[PDB]
C-alpha cells in the first residue's frame, strides 16, 4: 500500500495480505 | 485523613479489608457455634469472595463501594493504575524547580542563551539566592533571606545576576519526539512574563510563535550542570541525530534575507564597476550609491586550509554583486568565495554552514551561524519584502485554457448521450481533460509569475 | 516484529510497565525470577542511575565489581 | 436511633416549612439540648471514596489532590538547623557555667 | 467530482465550490490530528523493542 | 431607516436582495424551554405530560389510587438579580395538585373518600432567563442542544469487513426513545437471527412463537403458496405464470395440448407471455419434482389419525406416496427462489430450538436473565413488559411516525408501543432488502439524526424524578391506614429537586455559558452535540459521523467546529435554520413555481429537500427575477452539477445559510481557505472585550444582529423620547400609540454596571443615547462590553504593516508599537471574585476579625474595624482583603526555640492566620464586597454596616421608582382632563394629590380617569410591599452549608493592558504573539509622517491560505481613506453640501450595488452626525459570499486618495532611510484572545506535596511543577544525562528525605545528591507484598 501503516507494517514483519512465494 | 466542613474522605481498600476481617471473624463465631454446614460453607464461599475483592476485583462479582455505585479500587488496581501501561515513572511526575510559560522571539539572542524572565527566575532559583545571600552576609539568617526576597528588596536582583551567569536552564516544548525537543541554555534576566527563545533553534522544537508554551527546569546538582553544559547544551547539538544535516539552518525571514541579498538583477545602480574589496562595497551600498544587488567585479581574498592542517591565503577579482559581497564579510577564513556567490536559497544557506562546520569545526560554525541569523533577519527587514493583493498574478490565459478545457467535457457529454462513451470509461475521460487541464493554468502560471 | 521483540525481557520491573501488570507479577512470582535490573528502564523505575549516558562509568564499574573479588 | 428520628421531624416538616425546616428546629421538637443538631449532624456522614472521579474522566481522581499538611516544608527546615547554629554560637559565647546553666 | 474548483482564493470561491473544499478540510484535520496518535504509537512501540 | 442608522450607516456592497432576513438568533433555546414549562392541555411534551405519563399512580391491587389534577410554578424567590449577588439558584417552586382516591372493597367503584390534598410541593425547578440562560449557582448556565439517532427503525448494511467473503449481511435495528432495543440480523448462513439490546443471539422465528405463533403461520406470514393436486393420478401443479422467471426448466413444461416449454430450456419472457395469454391454469409435473420442495401447513392420515408430515418439512417421493393414498388431493408448498423469493425464514425455522409459544418465552426469558430458574408468570410478565407495556417502552411521536414512513405505511401516528404487526412488517423488510427489493439507510443523513433541546431533557430528568418518587408512593400505599395519610405523606421535595439538581449541576451538556464575548454566548446558545446521554463517546465513533454530510448543507455550519479530539462531534447551527416539527433540522428555501423565481419562502427537512432540485443562492435573475442564463449550477440529489433552466424547483434564500453566525462575521471568507476560516472563527468567540468598544472597520452586516440578539445590549421595548439618561439608568418616555391606554407611561431600563462575567472578566453597559432624544421602539438604547452603536465589536481595528521587521516577527509573532499600549485600548479589565470562609473547628470557631497575629499598623490599615477591606481601595499581591484568624491551641514549641522566646518574651498566639489575601502577582481595586451570614449568628459590625447601606440604598431606589412612575401617571391625567375640562393654570396650583376628585363629562374619558386611578394606587401599595419585601431579603442570614458559619466575598476588578506573551489574532485564522513593544520612535511611518501601529510578517499570509486577511488589509484602509477625507473636511469647517455630497458618492460607488441612501435624513443636525461619526474611518460590511470585489475596493481607493496596490513607501524609524520596495499598509480588525501572559505564566521551587504519594501538588496557587513525563525522559536518556534524569525523578520530586537533603545542600552552596529510593516505587512495594506476593531487595 504505502504510508505509516506500510512502516508500521514493516516494522511489524506482518505477512502480506496476497503474498508471493519462493 | 479529615476534610473541610469536617468531613472525611477515605481509600475504598479500607471498605474492602473491613469486609473481608468482619466475614472472617463472623466464620470465627460460625464455628464455634456449631453451625450447619450449608451456613458456615456460605460464610466460606463469601469470605473467598470478600478477599478475591480485596486482591482483584472484577474476576468475581465486582463489589461496589459504600454508598457509590462506581466499583471499588482494589490492590492489583492500586498496582496497574492506568492510561496505560503508565506505572507512574512512566506516564509522568510532577518536579520541583520548573515552570512554563507563553514563548516570544529575542532574534538579539547568541544561540547558546535564552531570555528567562526575572520573577520566574526569583522564584525558580529561590534557595540558590537564600544560600548565596548569607554566603555573602547580607541576609543574617535563612528566615531574613527569606523576608528579603519576599520584600524584593533592591539588593537581591543583583545575586541573582551571580546565581545565573554559569548555571544552565533545561528548556522543553510538549510533543518531544526526537532528543533535541529538550534544550540548555543560559539565562539572560529579562522584563517581563514571556520566555524568548532563540530563533534557530524554533527548528528542532517544532516550536511556532502562535501561543506555543515552553517549560523550564533547572539543572540542581553539579553533575546536572555539567551534563546540561557538554551534552544537553543548544551549541553542542547543532546537527540532527538523524542525519549529519544542520537543524540549525536558518528558517524563514533570515532566507528571505540572504536571498534578497545574494540575487541579481540585470542592472541597477553600480553596475559593472570595480572595488577593493567587500569593505567599500558595503561602504558604497549604505551611502545609496550602489544598489544592494548589481552586477560588479570586486577584488576579494578567500582562503584554503588545503596546505596541511594549514591556511592558504589567495585573492582575485571575482565577477558576483554588491550583495553577494557584502556578505562575503561573515564567511570566516578557509570557506571558498563560490559559496556566496550564488542565489543563496534555503537549501544552499545550509550547506554552507554544514561545510563550514566539516571544514572549520564547531565553535566558526557557531559564530557564523549567528551572524547569518542576524544579517538575515536585518537585510531582510531593509528589504521591504510584502505581499499585496497585486503580488498574486493570474495567468491571462486561464479563462481560454478553461473555455477549452470545458468545451471537452461537452465533447464526451454528446458522445454519451450518443451512446458512443458508455458511462465509466466517459467519467474517466472527463476527468482526465480537467485534470490536464488544472496542469495547464499552473504551468501558465508559474511562466508568468517566474520570469516576466 | 517490533511489537514482539518488545514482549521479550529479562527484568519484570520492565515487562510490569508496559505489558500487562497484573500477569507480568504472578508469571514472574511463580519462577521466583530475580530481576538484577541492568537495562534502562527498571532503572528508572526503581529511580537509580541510568546505566547509559554518564551513568556507564558507575553501573560497568559496579558490574565489574559484581560477581567479583 | 437518635439520627433516625432527626430524619423524620423532617419529613413532616418539610413541606410544612415549604423548603425546609431550619437547622435550628428539629432541634426544638427533640427533647435533647438543641445545638446538639449540628455535631450530630456533620459526625453520621460518610467518608468520600478517595478514589472519586474528578473532572475530565482523567485519572485525577479526588485522592490525588489532597496535600500532605503534616510534612514540614524544607524552607523551616533551613532555618530550624541555622537556629541550631545560632544558639550553639551564642552559648559559645556565654560562660561555660552560664552556658551549662541555660542549655541546662 | 468531476467538476474540479475554477476559482481559487485570489478570486472569490462561491458558495459550492467552498462547501466541497470543506470535507477535504476536515479530514485533513482529523487525519492529520490522529497521525500524531500514530506516530506516537511508532515511537513508542520502537524504544520499547530497543 | 432606524435611529441609530441615523447615527451610523454600513456602507454595504454586495448584489443579492435580501429575501428572507436573520431570525432571531436565540431561537432554539428559548422555545425549548417554553415548551418544558408550560400548560399543555393535552400530551404535547411538557410537565403535563411526564406527568399524565406515570400518574394516576395506584397501588397493587389495594385499590388506592393517587391522581394527578394540575400544577403551578410559584413566582421566583429571588429574582435574577439578588440570585445571582446570593448565588442561589433561580428557580420556581412547582405547586401540584394530587387527589388520593380509595376504593371501598368491594367495588362497584366508587369511593370511601379521596382527599383533595391541597397542591404538594416537590422542589423548585429551574427557570431559563430571556436570553436562554439558567442560573445554577449564583452562575448563568447554557445546556447545550443534543443531536442523536431517531427513534424509529433503521436498515443497515455493514458489507465489508465482516467475513471477507464479501457477500455483506443486511440488518434491521428498532431504536425506541426509551425501552430495550430490538435487532434484527442475518447470518452467513443466511439465517435471520434477532437480539434484544446487544445480548446472546436468537433464531428471529423464536420471538414470533413468543407472539402466539405455530410454525404454520409463520411459513403462512413469509412465504408464497404453491399448490400440487393431486387430480386422477399422478401430479399437477397450479402455475403462476410469473413464478417460471429466472428458472430454467427442470423438465417438460406442457399443457392443453400444446408443448410450452421443453427440458433444458431457461424460461425467459417469451414463455411467461405465451403461458399468460393462453392462461395456463394447471400443468402436470413429474413426481421428482416435489423431492425438494417443501410442505407449508401440517399432515395428517384422517383414518389413523397420524402425523403424516410436520409443517416445514421437505416432502421426498416416497412421502408423496405415504399422504397421496390417506385420500390427499392437495399439498401446499413454500414458494422458494434463491435468487428472487429467498427461503431465509425456513431454515431460520431448522435452527429454532424451540417449538410452542412458553417453549420459546423461556429461551428468550432465559436469555435476558440467565442463570436462574424460569417461570411462566416471569417469561410473559418480562416479554410482556418488554416491547408491550405502556411503562418501559415507548417509540414517542418521532419514533412512530418515522418508524411508520420507513414502513411505507399511511399513518403518521399511532400507538407508542410495538404491536404483532409492527415487528413483523420490520422482519418483512429486511427479507425484501436481502430479496433485492428495498435499500438500506445511512446513519450520518440528518433526516436519521434528531436534535434534542433543554425542554426535552429537562422532561426526562423530571420523569425519573417521577418514577422514582412513584416507586415510594405505591411502597407507602402497600400498608397505609385510611384517613390518616394524604399526598404530601408519601410524596417527597428531595427526589425531584435531585434529579432537576443534578441535571443542570453535573452533566456534560449543561455547562457555563462562555461569556468572555457577545458572539461567545450566542454561538454557544446555537450549538449542537452528539455527545452525552444517548449519544456515542470520542473514543467510539469514529470519522463518518464527524465528516460533513451533503445534508449538513443549510442546516449545520460546515466550516465551524471544534478542532480537537472531538471533531464534528459538536458542529453548529447554521444561521437560518430552525428544528423540524418532529424535530430534525430544514433549512430555508425559495419555492420556484412554473418559471418565476417566487419570493415565497418554504422550508424543507432533510428528506423533504432530497427529491427537488434547488437552484444556487448565486443565480443571477432580473427584473421578474426570471432565470437569466439557460442552464444554472444546482444541486438535486446528494451532488450537483448544471442544471436546464426550468427544471428548478426552489431556490437558496440566502447566499449566507449555509454558514454559521461565527463564519458570517468572517469578511472575504470566499477567499479564505477552509481550514483557517474554522480555527479564524474558532478564535473569534475567544476575544476578550475591550475598555474601548472600537467597532468593526471592515464588516459584514451580521454583527448588529450578533449583538442585538444577545442579551449584553439594552433595547428599548417601547419608543419614545428619553427623559432620564443616566450611566446608572435610562429613563423613556413611551409613546401614546404604543402605550396601553391604563398605568400611563414610561419604560425605565436599569443599566447592569460593572460586575462578575463567567470568565472572570468584566460585563458594564454604558448608554448608547442622550437625553431628550427620539428612539424607535426596538432600538438600542445601550451597549454592552464589547458593543459599539448596536454592531457588534470583538476587537479594535488598527494600522498594520506587511513587512519582515528585524526578526521580532519571527513566526507568527506579533510587533505592536507603543502607541498602542499608551492609548490603552487594548486595555481590559477583570473581575474576580474571592472568597473567605469562617468555618467550625472541634478547637473553635474562626473570626472574621481585623485582629491578625504578626501584622504591622501598614497591614490591618487597609482593613476596617471589622477585618474587611474597604470598598475601592486599590490591592496588591499579599495584601488582606479579609481577616481571618482560626484557633490552635498549644504551639508545642521546644528547645532553643523556648529559649528565644524567653530572651525575647513573646506570647505566641493560640491563633494561626487564616486570613484572605490577594492571590500572588494579581493587582486590581476592590469594586464590591458581600458578607453572608448563618440564619441565628450575630452579624459582625461591617456586615452590619453593609445591611443598614444596602437598606438606605434600596429605600431610595425604591422611591425613585415610585416618583418617576406616578409623575409619569399624573402627567397623563393632567392631560385626559384638558379634553372637556381643559383648566391649564387653574388645575396645577392645587395640590397634586387632591387632582383625582376632579371627574368629567360624560364620555369614556371619565372611565380613562378611573383605570389610572386603579392603576394610580395599584402602583401606591405595590410600593409598599416591594420595599417590605427587598428589605426581608436584605436582613435574612443566608442559608449556608455545615460548618461555615460566615462567608465574604470580596471583588477585585483588575486592570491588565496588553505585553509580550499575549495572543492576538484577526478574524482570518492568523495567530500571534506580541513579541516586543516598540517605541513609536523606532516604527515604520510614511511619507506623511504617520507611523504604524503593528507589524506582521509576510511570510505567514502565502502558507496558511487565507488571502482574505490581506482584502481585509486593503478595503480596510480605503475606508480609513474616506474617514480621513472626511475628518480633514469637517476640520476645514465646509459646510453641510460639500460633506453631504462627498459621504453620498462614498455610499453610490461605481454602480451595480443595493445599498440605497439619503436625502430623506434631515441634511443638518442628522448628516453632520453622520459624518461626525463617519470621519474615524468609514465603517462598511462585506457580505459573506456576497461580498466586494477587487475592483470595488480600488474604486473606493480612488475615492481615497491611496493608490490601488494598498502598498505605499515606508521608511524605517531607526535610519530615517527607505525601504525598498513598497508595503502593504492598511487597517485589520484585530482581536485580543484570552490567553493572557499573566495567566499562563507559572514557576515553582518548593511548594507543597501530595499525601498518598509524595509528589509535588499546588494547592496554594502555589503550583505543582511540570509534569516530566515518559517521552521526557527518553529526551534524558538519549543524552548521556544520568544525573539531570536521576535528580528529576529523586530529588526534584518523589524522594521526601531527597528533596529535603538536596535543599539544604543547595542553600550550603554544595551541588551534589544523596538520592534513596523514590517514594513511588517504595510504595509499590508495599502494595505488591500486600498481596500473596514477596518481593524482596536481595544482597548488596
Ligand atoms: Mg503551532
Amino acid at each position: 500500500t504505502g504510508g505509516l501503516p506500510r512502516v508500521a507494517d514493516l516494522f511489524e514483519a506482518r505477512r502480506p495480505k496476497e503474498p508471493a512465494i519462493l | 485523613v479529615p476534610l473541610d466542613g469536617g468531613r472525611f474522605a477515605t481509600s475504598d481498600l479500607n471498605d474492602l479489608y473491613r469486609r473481608v476481617i468482619n466475614r472472617n471473624n463472623r466464620l470465627k463465631r460460625l464455628l464455634d457455634l456449631a453451625a450447619p454446614d450449608i451456613i458456615v460453607r456460605n460464610e466460606k464461599r463469601m469470605l473467598q469472595e470478600a478477599v478475591d475483592a480485596l486482591l482483584d476485583n472484577g474476576r468475581r462479582g465486582r463489589a461496589i463501594t459504600g454508598s457509590n455505585k462506581r466499583p471499588l479500587k482494589s490492590l492489583a488496581d492500586m498496582i496497574k493504575g492506568k492510561q496505560g501501561r503508565f506505572r507512574q515513572n512512566l506516564l509522568g511526575k510532577r518536579v520541583d524547580y520548573s515552570g512554563r510559560s507563553v514563548i516570544t522571539v529575542g532574534p538579539y539572542l547568541r544561540l547558546h542563551q535564552c531570555g528567562l524572565p526575572k520573577k520566574m527566575a526569583l522564584e525558580l532559583f529561590k534557595p540558590f539566592i537564600y544560600g548565596k545571600l548569607e554566603l555573602r552576609g547580607l541576609a543574617t539568617t535563612i528566615k531574613a533571606a527569606k523576608k528579603m526576597v519576599e520584600r524584593e528588596e533592591a539588593v537581591v536582583w543583583d545575586i541573582l545576576d551571580e546565581v545565573i551567569r554559569e548555571h544552565p536552564v533545561l528548556l522543553n516544548r510538549a510533543p518531544t519526539l526526537h532528543r533535541l525537543g529538550i534544550q540548555a541554555f543560559e539565562p539572560v534576566l529579562i522584563e517581563g512574563k514571556a520566555i524568548q527563545l532563540h530563533p534557530l533553534v524554533c527548528a528542532a522544537y517544532n516550536a511556532d510563535f502562535d501561543g506555543d508554551q515552553m517549560a523550564v527546569h533547572v539543572p540542581l546538582t553539579l553533575e546536572a550542570q555539567l551534563e546540561a553544559r557538554a551534552l544537553m547544551m543548544s551549541t553542542n547539538n547543532i546537527l540532527s541525530p538523524a542525519n549529519g544535516e544542520p537543524i540549525i539552518v536558518p528558517s524563514q525571514d533570515v532566507v528571505l534575507g540572504l536571498y534578497y541579498m545574494t540575487r541579481d538583477c540585470v542592472n541597477a545602480k553600480g553596475e559593472g564597476m570595480v572595488l577593493t574589496g567587500p569593505k567599500e562595497a558595503e561602504r558604497l551600498y549604505r551611502s545609496g550609491l550602489a544598489s544592494l544587488h548589481a552586477r560588479v567585479k570586486v577584488r576579494i581574498t578567500e582562503y584554503e586550509k588545503d596546505a596541511n592542517g594549514e591556511l592558504v591565503a589567495k585573492t582575485s577579482l571575482k565577477d558576483t554583486t554588491v550583495g553577494r559581497a557584502i556578505l562575503w564579510m561573515i564567511v570566516p577564513k578557509g570557506l571558498p568565495y563560490s559559496i556566496v556567490n550564488q542565489a543563496l536559497g534555503k537549501k544552499a544557506i545550509s550547506k554552507m554552514l554544514n561545510t563550514c562546520y566539516r571544514i572549520l569545526g564547531l565553535k566558526p560554525t557557531v559564530i557564523f551561524a549567528d551572524q547569518i541569523m542576524y544579517t538575515g533577519f536585518a537585510y531582510a527587514a531593509r528589504s521591504g519584502a510584502s505581499v499585496g493583493i497585486d503580488d498574486m498574478v493570474i495567468p491571462e490565459k486561464k479563462h481560454e485554457i478553461i473555455s477549452e478545457a470545458e468545451a471537452e467535457v461537452a465533447e464526451i457529454q454528446e458522445q454519451f448521450q450518443s451512446g458512443l462513451v458508455t458511462a465509466g470509461e466517459r467519467y474517466n475521460k472527463v476527468i482526465d481533460i480537467w485534470a490536464a487541464a488544472n496542469d495547464r493554468v499552473s504551468k501558465a502560471m508559474m511562466d508568468n509569475l517566474q520570469t516576466e | 516484529g517490533i511489537t514482539k521483540a518488545s514482549l521479550a525481557t529479562e527484568s519484570f520491573i520492565s515487562a510490569a510497565s508496559f505489558q500487562e501488570t497484573t500477569r507480568v507479577l504472578t508469571e514472574a512470582a511463580v519462577a521466583g525470577k530475580r530481576d538484577e535490573l541492568r537495562g534502562l528502564k527498571e532503572n528508572v523505575i526503581v529511580g537509580r542511575l541510568i546505566p547509559a549516558g554518564t551513568g556507564y562509568a558507575y553501573h560497568q564499574d559496579r558490574m565489574r565489581r559484581r560477581a567479583a573479588g | 436511633e437518635t439520627i433516625n428520628k432527626l430524619n423524620r421531624i423532617s419529613r413532616q416538616m418539610l413541606q410544612e416549612m415549604g423548603r425546609e425546616p431550619t437547622p435550628e428546629e428539629l432541634a426544638e421538637r427533640m427533647l435533647m439540648p438543641e445545638d446538639k443538631i449540628r455535631k450530630v449532624l456533620k459526625i453520621a456522614k460518610e467518608p468520600i471514596s478517595m478514589e472519586t472521579p474528578i473532572g475530565d474522566d482523567e485519572d485525577s481522581h479526588l485522592g490525588d489532590f489532597i496535600e500532605d499538611t503534616t510534612l514540614e516544608l524544607p524552607l523551616d527546615s533551613a532555618t530550624t538547623e541555622s537556629l541550631r547554629a545560632a544558639t550553639h554560637d551564642v552559648l559559645a559565647g556565654l560562660t561555660a557555667r552560664e552556658a551549662k546553666v541555660l542549655r541546662m | 467530482i468531476e467538476t474540479p474548483i475554477t476559482a481559487n482564493f485570489r478570486e472569490g470561491l462561491n458558495v459550492l465550490q467552498y462547501f466541497i473544499s470543506t470535507h477535504g478540510a476536515r479530514k485533513g484535520l482529523a487525519d492529520t490530528a490522529l497521525k500524531t496518535a500514530n506516530s506516537g504509537y511508532l515511537t513508542r512501540r520502537l524504544v520499547d523493542v530497543a | 431607516y432606524s435611529y441609530t442608522e441615523k447615527k451610523r450607516i454600513r456602507k454595504d456592497f454586495g448584489k443579492r436582495p435580501q429575501v428572507l432576513d436573520v431570525p432571531y438568533l436565540l431561537s432554539i433555546q428559548l422555545d425549548s424551554f417554553q415548551k418544558f414549562i408550560e400548560q399543555d392541555p393535552e400530551g404535547q411534551y411538557g410537565l403535563e405530560a411526564a406527568f399524565r405519563s406515570v400518574f394516576p399512580i395506584q397501588s397493587y391491587s389495594g385499590n388506592s389510587e393517587l391522581q394527578y389534577v394540575s400544577y403551578r410554578l410559584g413566582e421566583p424567590v429571588f429574582d435574577v438579580q439578588e440570585c445571582q449577588i446570593r448565588g442561589v439558584t433561580y428557580s420556581a417552586p412547582l405547586r401540584v395538585k394530587l387527589r388520593l382516591v380509595i376504593y371501598e372493597r368491594e367495588a362497584p367503584e366508587g369511593t370511601v373518600k379521596d382527599i383533595k390534598e391541597q397542591e404538594v410541593y416537590m422542589g423548585e425547578i429551574p427557570l431559563m432567563t430571556d436570553n436562554g440562560t439558567f442560573v445554577i449557582n449564583g452562575t448563568e448556565r447554557v445546556i447545550v442542544s443534543q443531536l442523536h439517532r431517531s427513534p424509529g427503525v433503521f436498515f443497515d448494511s455493514d458489507k465489508g469487513k465482516t467475513h471477507s467473503s464479501g457477500k455483506v449481511l443486511y440488518n434491521a435495528r428498532i431504536i425506541p426513545y426509551r425501552g430495550s432495543w430490538l435487532d434484527f440480523e442475518f447470518d452467513p448462513k443466511d439465517n435471520l437471527f434477532v437480539r434484544i439490546d446487544r445480548r446472546r443471539k436468537l433464531p428471529a422465528t423464536i420471538i414470533l412463537r413468543a407472539l402466539n405463533y405455530t410454525t404454520e403461520q409463520i411459513l403462512d406470514l413469509f412465504f408464497e403458496k404453491v399448490i400440487f393436486e393431486i387430480r386422477d393420478n399422478k401430479l399437477q401443479m397450479e402455475l403462476v405464470p410469473e413464478r417460471l422467471r429466472g428458472e430454467t426448466a427442470s423438465f417438460d413444461i406442457e399443457a392443453n395440448g400444446k408443448v410450452y416449454v421443453e427440458k433444458g430450456r431457461r424460461i425467459t419472457a417469451r414463455h411467461i407471455r405465451q403461458l399468460e395469454k393462453d392462461d395456463v391454469k394447471l400443468i402436470e409435473v413429474p413426481v421428482e419434482y416435489i423431492a425438494g420442495k417443501v410442505v407449508a401447513k401440517d399432515y395428517i392420515d384422517e383414518s389413523t389419525g397420524e402425523l403424516i408430515c410436520a409443517a416445514n418439512m421437505e416432502l421426498s417421493l416416497d412421502l408423496l406416496a405415504k399422504l397421496s393414498q390417506s385420500g390427499h388431493k392437495r399439498i401446499e408448498t413454500l414458494f422458494t427462489n434463491d435468487l428472487d423469493h429467498g427461503p431465509y425464514i425456513s431454515e431460520t425455522l431448522r435452527v429454532d430450538p424451540t417449538n410452542d409459544r412458553l417453549s420459546a418465552l423461556v429461551e428468550i426469558y432465559r436469555m435476558m436473565r440467565p442463570g436462574e430458574p424460569p417461570t411462566r408468570e416471569a417469561a410473559e410478565s418480562l416479554f410482556e413488559n418488554l416491547f408491550f407495556s405502556e411503562d418501559r417502552y415507548d417509540l414517542s411521536a418521532v419514533g412512530r411516525m418515522k418508524f411508520n414512513r420507513s414502513l411505507l405505511r399511511e399513518e403518521i401516528e399511532g400507538s407508542g408501543i410495538l404491536s404483532k404487526d409492527d415487528i413483523i412488517d420490520v422482519m418483512k423488510k429486511l427479507i425484501d432488502i436481502r430479496n433485492g427489493k428495498g435499500e438500506v439507510d445511512d446513519i450520518d443523513h440528518l433526516g436519521n439524526r434528531r436534535i434534542r433541546s433543554v425542554g426535552e431533557m429537562a422532561e426526562n430528568q423530571f420523569r425519573v424524578g417521577l418514577v422514582r418518587v412513584e416507586r415510594a408512593v405505591k411502597e407507602r400505599l402497600s400498608l397505609g391506614d385510611l384517613d390518616t395519610l394524604m399526598p404530601q405523606d408519601m410524596i417527597n421535595a428531595k427526589p425531584i429537586s435531585a434529579a432537576v439538581k443534578e441535571f443542570f449541576g453535573s452533566s456534560q451538556l449543561s455547562q457555563f455559558m462562555d461569556q468572555n464575548n457577545p458572539l461567545s454566548e450566542i454561538t454557544h446558545k446555537r450549538r449542537i452535540s452528539a455527545l452525552g446521554p444517548g449519544g456515542l463517546t470520542r473514543e467510539r465513533a469514529g470519522f463518518e459521523v464527524r465528516d460533513v454530510h451533503p445534508t449538513h448543507y443549510g442546516r449545520v455550519c460546515p466550516i465551524e467546529t471544534p478542532e480537537g479530539p472531538n471533531i464534528g462531534l459538536i458542529n453548529s447551527l447554521s444561521v437560518y435554520a430552525q428544528t423540524n416539527e418532529y424535530g430534525f433540522l430544514e433549512t430555508p428555501y425559495r419555492k420556484v413555481t412554473d418559471g418565476v423565481v417566487t419570493d415565497e419562502i418554504h422550508y424543507l427537512s432533510a428528506i423533504e429537500e432530497g427529491n427537488y432540485v434547488i437552484a444556487q443562492a448565486n443565480s443571477n435573475l432580473d427584473e421578474e427575477g426570471h432565470f437569466v442564463e439557460d442552464l444554472v449550477t444546482c444541486r438535486s440529489k446528494g451532488e450537483s452539477s448544471l442544471f436546464s433552466r426550468d427544471q428548478v424547483d426552489y431556490m437558496d434564500v440566502s447566499t449566507q445559510q449555509v454558514v454559521s453566525v461565527g463564519a458570517s462575521l468572517i469578511p472575504f471568507l470566499e477567499h479564505d481557505d477552509a481550514n483557517r476560516a474554522l480555527m479564524g472563527a474558532n478564535m473569534q468567540r475567544q476575544a476578550v472585550p475591550t475598555l474601548r468598544a472600537d467597532k468593526p472597520l471592515v464588516g459584514t452586516g451580521m454583527e448588529r444582529a450578533v449583538a442585538v440578539d444577545s442579551g449584553v445590549t439594552a433595547v428599548a421595548k417601547r419608543g419614545g423620547v428619553v427623559q432620564y439618561v443616566d450611566a446608572s439608568r435610562i429613563v423613556i418616555k413611551v409613546n401614546e400609540d404604543e402605550m396601553y391606554p391604563g398605568e400611563a407611561g414610561i419604560d425605565i431600563y436599569n443599566l447592569t454596571k460593572y460586575t462578575r462575567s463567567n470568565q472572570n472578566t468584566c460585563i458594564n453597559q454604558m448608554p448608547c443615547v442622550s437625553l431628550g432624544e427620539p428612539v424607535e421602539r426596538g432600538d438600542v438604547l445601550a451597549d454592552g462590553p464589547s458593543t459599539d452603536l448596536g454592531e457588534l465589536a470583538l476587537g479594535q481595528n488598527m494600522r498594520v504593516a506587511f513587512m519582515p521587521w528585524n526578526g521580532y516577527n519571527f513566526e507568527d509573532s506579533i510587533l505592536v508599537s507603543e502607541r498602542v499600549v499608551q492609548e490603552d485600548r487594548f486595555t481590559t479589565i477583570h473581575i474576580q471574585e474571592l472568597a473567605c470562609v469562617s468555618r467550625d473547628t472541634k478547637l473553635g470557631p474562626e473570626e472574621i476579625t481585623a485582629d491578625i497575629p504578626n501584622v504591622g499598623e501598614a497591614a490591618l490599615s487597609k482593613l476596617d474595624e471589622s477585618g474587611i477591606v474597604y470598598i475601592g481601595a486599590e490591592v496588591t499581591g499579599g495584601d488582606i482583603l479579609v481577616g481571618k484568624v482560626t484557633p490552635k491551641g498549644e504551639t508545642q514549641l521546644t528547645p532553643e526555640e523556648k529559649l528565644l522566646r524567653a530572651i525575647f518574651g513573646e506570647k505566641a498566639s493560640d491563633v494561626k492566620d487564616s486570613s484572605l489575601r490577594v492571590p500572588n502577582g494579581v493587582s486590581g481595586t476592590v469594586i464590591d464586597v458581600q458578607v453572608f451570614t448563618r440564619d441565628g449568628v450575630e452579624k459582625d459590625k461591617r456586615a452590619l454596616e453593609i445591611e443598614e447601606m444596602q437598606l438606605k440604598q434600596a429605600k431610595k431606589d425604591l422611591s425613585e421608582e415610585l416618583q418617576i412612575l406616578e409623575a409619569g401617571l399624573f402627567s397623563r391625567i393632567r392631560a385626559v382632563l384638558v379634553a372637556g375640562g381643559v383648566e391649564a393654570e387653574k388645575l396645577d396650583k392645587l395640590p397634586r394629590d387632591r387632582w383625582l376628585e376632579l371627574g368629567l363629562t360624560d364620555e369614556e374619558k371619565q372611565n380613562q380617569l378611573e383605570q389610572l386611578a386603579e392603576q394610580y394606587d395599584e402602583l401606591k401599595h405595590e410600593f409598599e410591599k416591594k420595599l417590605e419585601a427587598k428589605r426581608r431579603k436584605i436582613t435574612q442570614g443566608d442559608d449556608l452549608a455545615p460548618g461555615v458559619l460566615k462567608i465574604v466575598k470580596v471583588y477585585l476588578a483588575v486592570k491588565r493592558r496588553i505585553q509580550p506573551g499575549d495572543k492576538m489574532a484577526g478574524r482570518h485564522g492568523n495567530k500571534g504573539v506580541i513579541s516586543k513593544i516598540n517605541p513609536i520612535e523606532d516604527m515604520p511611518y510614511d511619507e506623511n509622517g504617520t507611523p504604524v501601529d503593528i507589524v506582521l510578517n509576510p511570510l505567514g499570509v502565502p502558507s496558511r491560505m487565507n488571502i482574505g486577511q490581506i482584502l481585509e488589509t486593503h478595503l480596510g484602509m480605503a475606508a480609513k481613506g474616506i474617514g480621513d477625507k472626511i475628518n480633514a473636511m469637517l476640520k476645514q469647517q465646509q459646510e453641510v453640501a460639500k460633506l453631504r455630497e462627498f459621504i453620498q458618492r462614498a455610499y453610490d460607488l461605481g454602480a451595480d450595488v443595493r445599498q440605497k441612501v439619503d436625502l430623506s435624513t434631515f441634511s443638518d443636525e442628522e448628516v453632520m452626525r453622520l459624518a461626525e461619526n463617519l470621519r474615524k474611518g468609514m465603517p462598511i460590511a462585506t457580505p459573506v459570499f456576497d461580498g466586494a470585489k477587487e475592483a470595488e475596493i480600488k474604486e473606493l481607493l480612488k475615492l481615497g486618495d491611496l493608490p490601488t496596490s494598498g502598498q505605499i513607501r515606508l521608511y524605517d524609524g531607526r535610519t530615517g532611510e527607505q525601504f525598498e520596495r513598497p508595503v502593504t499598509v492598511g487597517y485589520m480588525y484585530m482581536l485580543k484572545l484570552n490567553h493572557l501572559v499573566d495567566d499562563k505564566m507559572h514557576a515553582r521551587s518548593t511548594g507543597s506535596y501530595s499525601l498518598v504519594t509524595q509528589q509535588p501538588l499546588g494547592g496554594k496557587a502555589q503550583f505543582g511543577g511540570q509534569r516530566f513525563g515518559e517521552m521526557e525522559v527518553w529526551a534524558l536518556e538519549a543524552y548521556g544525562a544520568a544525573y539531570t534524569l536521576q535528580e528529576m525523578l529523586t530529588v526534584k520530586s518523589d524522594d521526601v528525605n531527597g528533596r529535603t537533603k538536596m535543599y539544604k545542600n543547595i542553600v550550603d552552596g554544595n551541588h551534589q545528591m544523596e538520592p534513596g529510593m523514590p517514594e513511588s516505587f517504595n510504595v509499590l512495594l508495599k502494595e505488591i507484598r500486600s498481596l500473596g506476593i514477596n518481593i524482596e531487595l536481595e544482597d548488596e
